[PDB]
Protein backbone atom coordinates (compact mmCIF):
# COMPACT_ATOMS: atom_id res chain seq x y z
CA UNK A 1 0.00 0.00 0.00
CA UNK A 2 1.61 2.96 -1.01
CA UNK A 3 0.77 7.08 -1.29
CA UNK A 4 0.78 7.50 -4.93
CA UNK A 5 1.83 11.49 -4.95
CA UNK A 6 5.89 12.17 -4.82
CA UNK A 7 7.51 15.68 -4.47
CA UNK A 8 9.78 17.09 -6.49
CA UNK A 9 13.17 17.94 -4.66
CA UNK A 10 13.42 22.24 -6.06
CA UNK A 11 17.09 23.86 -5.24
CA UNK A 12 18.90 25.84 -7.60
CA UNK A 13 22.14 23.62 -7.03
CA UNK A 14 20.74 20.65 -9.27
CA UNK A 15 22.15 19.48 -12.15
CA UNK A 16 21.19 21.89 -15.38
CA UNK A 17 19.65 18.37 -17.09
CA UNK A 18 17.04 18.14 -13.89
CA UNK A 19 16.36 22.01 -13.86
CA UNK A 20 12.22 21.76 -14.07
CA UNK A 21 10.53 23.38 -17.10
CA UNK A 22 7.56 25.00 -16.62
CA UNK A 23 5.64 23.24 -19.84
CA UNK A 24 2.99 25.30 -21.60
CA UNK A 25 1.02 23.06 -24.00
CA UNK A 26 -1.63 24.83 -26.34
CA UNK A 27 -4.40 22.53 -27.83
CA UNK A 28 -5.25 22.64 -31.15
CA UNK A 29 -9.27 21.51 -32.13
CA UNK A 30 -11.44 22.62 -34.88
CA UNK A 31 -14.82 21.62 -33.81
CA UNK A 32 -17.99 22.29 -36.17
CA UNK A 33 -18.54 25.67 -33.88
CA UNK A 34 -18.32 28.89 -35.79
CA UNK A 35 -14.39 29.95 -36.04
CA UNK A 36 -13.47 32.95 -33.31
CA UNK A 37 -9.61 33.31 -32.89
CA UNK A 38 -7.48 33.94 -35.87
CA UNK A 39 -3.78 35.06 -36.93
CA UNK A 40 -3.00 38.46 -36.47
CA UNK A 41 -3.15 40.75 -39.19
CA UNK A 42 -1.29 43.51 -41.10
CA UNK A 43 -2.48 47.20 -41.96
CA UNK A 44 -0.89 49.49 -45.16
CA UNK A 45 -0.99 52.81 -46.08
CA UNK A 46 -3.99 54.44 -47.45
CA UNK A 47 -3.63 56.20 -50.75
CA UNK A 48 -6.24 58.46 -53.20
CA UNK A 49 -6.50 59.32 -56.62
CA UNK B 1 -33.36 37.81 -34.28
CA UNK B 2 -31.44 34.48 -34.56
CA UNK B 3 -29.54 34.07 -37.98
CA UNK B 4 -27.58 30.78 -37.58
CA UNK B 5 -26.54 31.17 -33.79
CA UNK B 6 -25.49 34.50 -34.42
CA UNK B 7 -28.04 37.13 -32.17
CA UNK B 8 -28.64 40.85 -33.77
CA UNK B 9 -29.93 42.89 -31.42
CA UNK B 10 -31.69 46.17 -32.02
CA UNK B 11 -33.51 48.92 -30.09
CA UNK B 12 -34.89 52.51 -30.26
CA UNK B 13 -35.50 54.51 -27.77
CA UNK B 14 -37.20 57.88 -27.77
CA UNK B 15 -39.76 60.18 -25.73
CA UNK B 16 -43.61 59.58 -26.48
CA UNK B 17 -47.02 61.33 -25.16
CA UNK B 18 -48.27 58.27 -26.02
CA UNK B 19 -51.67 57.84 -23.68
CA UNK B 20 -51.78 54.14 -23.06
CA UNK B 21 -49.53 51.36 -24.83
CA UNK B 22 -48.89 52.56 -28.09
CA UNK B 23 -48.53 55.83 -29.91
CA UNK B 24 -49.23 56.62 -33.86
CA UNK B 25 -46.20 56.94 -36.30
CA UNK B 26 -43.48 55.17 -38.03
CA UNK B 27 -39.98 54.74 -36.32
CA UNK B 28 -37.09 52.78 -37.56
CA UNK B 29 -34.87 50.66 -35.00
CA UNK B 30 -31.51 51.23 -35.44
CA UNK B 31 -28.43 47.95 -34.64
CA UNK B 32 -27.15 48.00 -30.89
CA UNK B 33 -24.97 44.97 -30.66
CA UNK B 34 -24.02 41.35 -32.63
CA UNK B 35 -24.29 38.30 -30.11
CA UNK B 36 -21.97 35.51 -31.78
CA UNK B 37 -23.30 32.95 -29.18
CA UNK B 38 -25.25 30.15 -31.08
CA UNK B 39 -27.38 28.80 -29.21
CA UNK B 40 -31.17 27.82 -29.06
CA UNK B 41 -33.48 29.01 -27.98
CA UNK B 42 -37.13 27.84 -27.57
CA UNK B 43 -38.64 30.32 -24.87
CA UNK B 44 -38.28 33.43 -22.90
CA UNK B 45 -38.77 35.46 -19.69
CA UNK B 46 -39.10 39.11 -18.55
CA UNK B 47 -37.26 40.67 -15.61
CA UNK B 48 -38.81 43.08 -13.23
Amino acid sequence: CYFPLQSYGFQPTYGVGYQPYRVVVLSFELLHAPATVCGPKKSTNLVKN
Amino acid sequence: KNIDGYFKIYSKHTPINLVRGLPQGFSALEPLVDLPIGINITRFQTLH
